[PDB]
Parts: C-alpha cells; structure tokens; sequence
C-alpha cells in the first residue's frame, strides 16, 4: 500500500501549481512570452525536482 | 522579451542578450522641415525574425 500511495502522491504533485500560472506546461508556453514563461517553468521544475 | 512591430519585423535582441542598449535624441540632425522620408522600417512580413 505505502508504495502505491507514494506513486499516487508523486503523480498528484504534477497537478499542483507551485505558485505558477497553471500546472500544464503547454498552457504556460502558449499564454506567456518565453522570457516570462521561463520563470513559471523554473518554479514548476523546482517543485517537481 | 519585448514584442512589438519593430522587435518582431525589424530587429530582435536575443533572449539571452548580453550588452547595453544606448539611445539618445537625434531631432536636431535626423529631422527636417520637409521630412526625413529616407529612414524606413518594415511593418509587413510572413514570419517573426
């Protein structure tokens, strides 16, 4: 159970925003210019790491 | 990271540009009562530069 739980938690943390505009990377890439999108992607990368 | 007519169709500073932008007024030299039609810019193009 614990193992399964861990995996689920990991997957669930893909949906979290970590203070970014949205969890989806494509949405950030489309909406924001690359210089502004870099900061959001950096926040998401830090959270996922 | 700035988008505009000049930025996209005339001259684009790279995303990771290193340097200084130097600008100064040139109304005395580049302006004539008849009109300085010599200078041109582009406002129509197929794709961004």
């Amino acid at each position: 159970n614990h193992n399964a739980q861990a995996l689920n938690t990991l997957v669930k943390q893909l949906s979290s925003k970590f203070g970014a505009i949205s969890s989806v990377l494509n949405d950030i890439l489309s909406r924001l210019d690359p210089p502004e999108a870099e900061v959001q992607i950096d926040r998401l990368i830090t959270g996922r790491l | 990271g700035q988008t505009g007519n000049i930025a996209d169709y005339n001259y684009k500073l790279p995303d990771d540009f290193t340097g200084c932008v130097i600008a100064w007024n040139s109304n005395k030299l580049d302006s004539k009562p008849s009109g300085n039609y010599n200078y041109l810019y582009r406002l129509l193009r197929k794709s961004k530069l």
